[PDB]
RNA sequence: AUAGCUGGAUCAGCCAUUUUGGCUGAUCAUUAGCUUCUUAGAGGGACUAUUGGCAUAAAGCCAAUGGAAGUUUGAGGCAAUAACAGGUCUGUGAUGCCCUUAGAUGUUCUGGGCCGCACGCGCGCUACACUGACGGAGCCAACGAGUUAUCCUUGGCCGGAAGGUCUGGGUAAUCUUGUUAAACUCCGUCGUGCUGGGGAUAGAGCAUUGCAAUUAUU
C-alpha cells in the first residue's frame, strides 16, 4: 500500500530529494517512495516552473526531466 | 582455454530423425588442421563461424 | 540555409553527422564479442527501426534485418498486441533513451553486447524414436543464437512487467543493461546457463 | 439547342462495340460535332451461394458474377437523321434509350 | 508572412483558439452543462469542464479546412467506437443535438454562415480571426 | 518552362505530385513536411531529403497530394512521390551524369523509395475467415 | 499547489454506510450503494467542491451540503431524465434511489412481483433468468 | 460538363501589395480544350532472356544485374477414371412403389413452438488490465446496395439521436457517397489492489420496425 496523508513530510522530502536522481517519472518515484499516483504528477508539475528540473521531451504517459547540469 | 572458435565451409547434409539438426565439417583458426564433424542444431551456411567447448567429441551421426 | 517550410536544423545536423540514429551515434559501434559477426547489421544505419520490407522471402534473408527491428518484431508478442508496431517502436525508443541516460555508452552497443552474452553456445536436441528418449549435446548457429537471445530477452521483459508499476520500456531497458554485463540478475542469462548445464549433463 | 443523348448499355462486348462503331461512323459520315464514344465504369454484381442442395457436406461456397457495361453518346443530329440511325441500329441484346430534355 | 493554419500544430491551435473564444465568452452553453456525453459512443463524463470552448474552436477550424459541414457529418467525424457490451465493438455516430447546439452557438457568435448547396460555410470574420490567430501563434516566440 | 509530374503508391494508397521551379515552399497537403499526422513516422518521410541535402531542393517548388491507404501507406506514398518527382525533375533539366549519381546514391540508401513495392493481400478463400486460417475440426 | 498541512479525520458514517477517508472522492462515493460513475461526477459538480482534494479534507458544511443535494436531487436543478427511478410504482414520482432504502427495495420488488404471482415471479422464486435467454448450454452451476 | 486539371465572365479574407501576387476557393453547363489521376475496347511486356555455375557439360538445376514479373508470374475456375450401398423422395407439378382420402396423412383461422432444463459435446465472442479504461481534440481506405406504386437518404427546425416534422436529391460512377471508419496520434485522470479491467446477472421508463415485442424485437 501507498500512504496519502499530507503530513508535511512528503513535500519537504521530495523537494530535498529531487537532486538525488535525474530521471523523474511515475515509474521511478513509486520505487523511491510510497506515492499513490496523484502527487506523483502533481509534484512534478508544481516543480516544473522551478529551475531545478529541465524538460526534455514530454508525453501523455510520462515526461522526461533532467537535473541542472 | 576451453573456448576455441572454428570455421565451417561445407555441409554433409541434413541429418537427424526429425531433420532439424545439421552435421557440418568444422575447421579451427589457430590450427588449420584437426577437422572435426559436429552436430549443429541451427541452420549453417557456407563460411560460417562456430563456437565449441568440448573440442574432443568427434561425433559421427545422431540416431 | 532554409526555405519557407520550417525545416529544423536538427535534421540538417543529423545528415551532417553521417546520419546517426534518432539520438545516438552510429559511427563507433561494432560487435565486440567474437563468434557473432556477419549476422547483425550494426553498420546499417536507419533513422527508424521500422522497415516494411521482405525479411522472410529467402532462406537467410533474416540475417540482414536490423537488430533493433528484429527486437521490435520479437516484442510483437502477446497477440493482444500482435500488429501494434507503433507501440513497440515507442517502447524501444523509450528504453534506448533510458539506457543512454543511465550509462553514457551507446545503447546499441549495450544491446549488441546483451544479445551476444545471452546467445547460447551449447544446446541439447532430442533423439526421439522412443527408446531411452535421451538428449545429446549440440552446438548452435549464430543466427539461432540471436534468435534465442531475442526471444529470451522479450519473454523475460514480459514476465517482469506483466504485473508491476514499472513500465515495459523501463523493464526492457533494465533487462538489456543487466544482460550486457555479468551480474547474474538477468532471466535470459539464467536460461542461458540452464540450457548450457543441462546440455553438459546429458552430454 | 437539340442535343440527343443515347444509351449504349449491354453485356456483350462485341455487339455493344459494333453498335457504338456504327453510330460513330454515321456521326463521322455527317458532321455533328463528331463526338466520340464515352465509357462508364463497369457495374459488376457479385453474389455468393452454396452448392449442396442439402446441408450435408463440406463448406463450399460458389460466387457468381454479373457485370454490365454502359456507354453514352451525345449527338447534334436532326430528328429525321436520329430516327433513321435508330432504325438502322436495331441489334439483338442491345438496349438503347434517347433523352430529349 | 502569409501564414495560415495549415502550418500550425493541431492541438496547440485548438487550445489557443479555445482560449481566444473564452475571451469573448458569449457561447451561452445550454442546460446540460456537464451531463451530456456528446452521443452514444461515449460512456462517461469529461474531465475537462471547458470542453465546449474547445469544441467550438475545433468546429471553426474544421469549417476553415473543409468546404461545408453538416450535423450528420459532424456526428460521423466526432463519433467513435462503441463498447456494445460483450459483443465486438462497432461504430456509431454521435448525438446531433449537441452538434447542432454548438453550430447555432457559433453562428450566434459570428464565425459560421449558412450557404447554398446545403450545409454552411466559414464567415469572413472567421477567416480573418483564423489568419490573425495563426500569425499570433507564429509570433508568440518573441 | 521547367516542370514534371509523377506519383507514388504502396498498395491501396496513392500520392500524385506536381514539380515546379521555385525557391522552396515544399509542403505535404497544405501542411509542410515538418508537420504531419503522425510523430514517430516523420523520419520515413525525411529519408530521401537528407541523403541529397536541401541545397539541391532550394531550386524546386513541389506540393504533393495524398489520398488513400493507411498511415504507413500514406507516408510511404508521399515520400515515394516526392523522391520520384525530384529525380524526374533532375532527369529532364540537369546533366545525365548528375542524375546517375543522384539515382545511384538514392539506390544505395533506398528504403524502397524509388522502386515500386508489389505488396498485395491474397484473396480470402472459403472455409474460413482468413485466406489460410481455417476453423478447427472437432476430429471426433 | 495546495496546502499540505491540512485536516484529516479518517472515515465517517454516512447513510448507514462508510465513506473512505484517504481515497479519491470518485472512488469513495462508489462505495455508497446506488451510486455509479457519472452520477457521482454530476452530483459533486453540482455540489461545487474542489475535485483535486480527496474525501479526507472535507468539512462538516461541505459534507452536509453534498448529502442534502443528493437527498433532494431534482430540487437542485438536477435533470430528471438521468434519474434511475422515474414515475415510481408506489410514490408515483421520480424518487431517487439510495443505499439504505435499496437494502429493502430489492425484497420489496420481489414481494411485489411474487404476491401478484407472475411468470416472472415463479422464475424469481425458482432462481432462473427472467429474460428470454438460453440455458441449454449456458446458465449452468 | 453524369469525374478531375487549366484559362476565363465570378467575388471574399491580410503580412507583402499599386509591376509586389503566395493561398483556400466560392459558381463551373456561363464557356473553351486535355485526360497525369477515373473508365474500358485493343494491346505491349518475361520466355527463368543475359552472362556466373551443376547435372551423363541432352532433357533439366542454382545464384545475380536489368526489369514488374519469376513459385507453371501469383491466387482461383472447369477438371479424366472408378469407388462411398454418403446426403438430399422437407428445394424440385422430377418420380416408381406401400398406405390414406370425407370423421381426409386435403385446404384453412386462433392459442401454445421449434428459443421449454439439476447436465455431457462442439463452433465463435468477452476481459483477466497501464500494451488497458475514461475524457477531449488532428485525421487516414476498399469491395458492395437502393424507390412503380412505396426503398437509400440530404436541409431548417424542434428532442430523452430513441423517434417524429415539412418541403426534398435519387430508376442511379449525376442523391445517400468523397459511406471525413476503426486502428493511431497531442494532452489530463484512473496507479496498481478480483478497483474507474471485465458488465455474467436483477429493476424502473423512451422510441421506430411489425393484427402486436409476455417467453423483456432492437
Ligand atoms: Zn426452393
Amino acid at each position: 500500500q501507498h500512504a496519502t496523508v499530507f503530513d508535511k513530510s512528503i513535500i519537504d522530502r521530495i523537494n530535498k530529494e529531487v537532486p538525488a536522481f535525474k530521471f523523474i517519472s511515475v515509474s521511478v518515484l513509486v520505487d523511491r517512495m510510497k506515492i499513490n499516483g496523484s502527487l506523483a504528477r502533481i509534484a512534478i508539475r508544481d516543480l516544473a516552473e522551478r529551475g531545478v528540473i529541465q524538460k526534455v521531451d514530454q508525453h501523455s504517459k510520462q515526461a522526461i526531466y533532467t537535473r541542472v547540469p | 582455454v576451453p573456448v576455441k572458435l572454428a570455421k565451417v565451409i561445407k555441409v554433409l547434409g541434413r541429418t537427424g530423425s526429425r531433420g532439424g539438426v545439421t552435421q557440418v565439417r568444422v575447421e579451427f583458426m589457430d590450427d588449420t588442421s584437426r577437422s572435426i564433424i559436429r552436430n549443429v542444431k541451427g541452420p549453417v551456411r557456407e563460411d560460417d563461424i562456430l563456437v565449441l567447448l568440448e573440442s574432443e567429441r568427434e561425433a559421427r551421426r545422431l540416431r | 540555409m532554409a526555405t519557407s517550410s520550417l525545416t529544423p536544423g536538427v535534421s540538417l545536423d543529423e545528415n551532417g553527422s553521417i546520419k546517426l540514429f534518432n539520438k545516438f551515434p552510429f559511427e563507433g559501434v561494432e560487435v565486440k564479442d567474437i563468434s557473432l559477426v556477419d549476422y547483425i547489421t550494426i553498420g546499417n544505419g536507419q533513422p527508424l527501426p521500422h522497415t516494411a520490407g521482405r525479411f522472410q522471402t529467402k532462406r537467410f534473408r533474416k540475417a540482414r534485418c536490423f537488430i533493433v527491428e528484429r527486437l521490435t518484431n520479437s516484442l510483437m508478442m502477446n497477440g493482444r498486441n500482435n500488429g501494434k508496431k507503433l507501440l513497440a517502436t515507442r517502447i524501444v525508443k523509450h528504453a534506448f533513451e533510458i539506457i543512454a541516460l543511465l550509462t553514457d555508452q551507446n545503447p546499441l552497443q549495450v544491446l549488441v553486447d546483451a544479445v551476444a552474452a545471452c546467445g547460447p553456445r551449447e544446446d541439447s536436441t532430442r533423439i526421439g524414436s522412443a527408446g531411452t528418449v535421451r538428449r545429446q549435446a549440440v552446438d548452435v548457429s549464430p543466427l539461432r543464437r540471436v534468435n534465442q537471445a531475442l526471444a529470451l530477452i522479450t519473454i523475460g521483459a514480459r514476465e517482469a512487467a506483466f504485473r508491476n508499476v514499472k513500465s515495459i520500456s523501463e523493464c526492457l531497458a533494465e533487462e538489456i543493461i543487466n544482460a550486457a554485463k555479468g551480474s547474474s540478475n538477468s532471466y535470459a542469462i539464467k536460461k542461458k546457463d540452464e540450457l548450457e548445464r543441462v546440455a553438459k549433463s546429458n552430454r | 439547342v437539340h442535343r440527343i443523348r443515347i444509351t449504349l448499355t449491354s453485356r456483350n462486348v462485341r455487339n455493344l462495340e459494333k453498335v457504338c462503331s456504327d453510330l460513330v461512323n454515321r456521326a463521322k459520315d455527317k458532321q455533328l460535332r463528331v463526338k466520340g464514344p464515352v465509357r462508364l465504369p463497369t457495374k459488376i454484381l457479385k453474389i455468393t451461394t452454396r452448392k449442396t442442395p442439402n446441408g450435408e457436406g463440406s463448406k463450399t461456397w460458389e460466387t457468381y458474377e454479373m457485370r454490365i457495361h454502359k456507354r453514352l453518346i451525345d449527338l447534334h443530329s436532326p430528328s429525321e437523321i436520329v430516327k433513321q440511325i435508330t432504325s438502322i441500329h436495331i441489334e439483338p441484346g442491345v438496349e438503347v434509350e434517347v433523352t430529349i430534355a | 508572412a502569409g501564414v495560415s493554419v495549415k502550418d500550425v500544430d493541431a492541438q496547440k491551435f485548438i487550445t489557443a483558439y479555445a482560449a481566444f473564444l473564452k475571451r469573448s465568452g458569449k457561447m451561452t452553453t445550454p442546460q446540460w452543462i456537464d451531463i451530456v456525453k456528446t452521443g452514444t459512443h461515449k460512456e462517461l463524463a469529461p474531465y475537462d469542464p471547458d470542453w465546449y470552448y474547445v469544441r467550438a474552436a475545433a468546429i471553426a477550424r474544421h469549417i476553415y479546412l473543409r468546404k461545408q459541414v453538416g450535423v450528420g457529418r459532424l456526428c460521423k467525424v466526432y463519433g467513435g467506437s462503441v463498447n456494445r457490451g460483450m459483443r465486438p465493438s462497432h461504430h456509431r455516430d454521435g448525438s446531433g443535438s449537441v452538434q447542432r447546439k454548438v453550430v447555432q452557438s457559433l453562428e450566434k457568435i459570428g464565425v459560421l454562415e449558412k450557404s447554398d448547396n446545403g450545409g454552411r460555410r466559414i464567415s469572413q470574420q472567421g477567416q480573418r480571426d483564423l489568419d490573425r490567430i495563426a500569425y499570433s501563434l507564429l509570433e508568440e516566440e518573441s | 518552362m521547367q516542370s514534371v509530374q509523377c506519383f507514388g503508391k504502396k498498395g491501396n494508397a496513392t500520392a500524385v505530385a506536381h514539380c515546379k521551379v521555385g525557391k522552396g515552399l515544399i509542403k505535404v497537403n497544405g501542411a509542410p513536411l515538418s508537420l504531419v499526422q503522425p510523430e514517430i513516422l516523420r523520419m520515413k518521410v525525411y529519408e530521401p531529403i537528407l541523403v541529397a541535402g536541401a541545397d539541391k531542393f532550394a531550386g524546386v517548388d513541389i506540393r504533393v497530394r495524398v489520398s488513400g491507404g493507411g498511415h504507413v501507406s500514406q507516408i510511404y506514398a508521399i515520400r515515394q512521390a516526392i523522391s520520384k518527382a525530384i529525380v524526374a525533375y533532375y532527369q529532364k533539366f540537369v546533366d545525365e551524369h548528375s542524375k546517375a549519381e543522384l539515382k545511384k546514391a538514392l539506390i544505395t540508401y533506398d528504403r524502397t523509395l524509388l522502386v515500386a513495392d508489389p505488396r498485395r493481400m491474397e484473396p480470402k478463400k472459403f472455409g474460413g475467415h482468413g485466406a489460410r486460417a481455417r476453423q478447427q475440426k472437432s476430429y471426433r | 499547489s495546495l496546502v499540505v498541512p491540512d485536516n484529516f479525520q479518517h472515515i465517517l458514517r454516512l447513510l448507514n454506510t462508510n465513506v473512505d477517508g484517504k481515497v479519491k472522492v470518485m472512488f469513495a462515493m462508489t462505495q455508497i450503494k446506488g451510486v455509479g460513475r457519472r452520477y457521482a461526477n454530476i452530483v459533486c459538480k453540482k455540489a461545487d467542491i474542489d475535485m483535486s482534494k480527496r474525501a479526507g479534507e472535507l468539512t462538516t458544511e461541505e459534507l452536509e451540503r453534498i448529502v442534502t443535494i443528493i437527498q433532494n436531487p431534482s430540487q437542485f436543478k438536477i435533470p430528471s431524465w438521468f434519474l434511475n427511478r422515474q414515475k415510481d410504482i408506489n410514490d408515483g414520482k421520480s424518487f431517487q434511489l439510495l443505499a439504505n432504502n435499496v437494502d429493502s427495495k430489492l425484497r420489496e420488488d420481489l414481494e411485489r412481483l411474487k404476491k401478484i404471482q407472475t411468470h416472472r415471479g415463479l422464475r424469481h422464486a425458482l432462481d432462473l433468468r427472467v429474460r428470454g435467454q438460453h440455458t441449454k448450454t449456458t446458465g449452468r452451476r
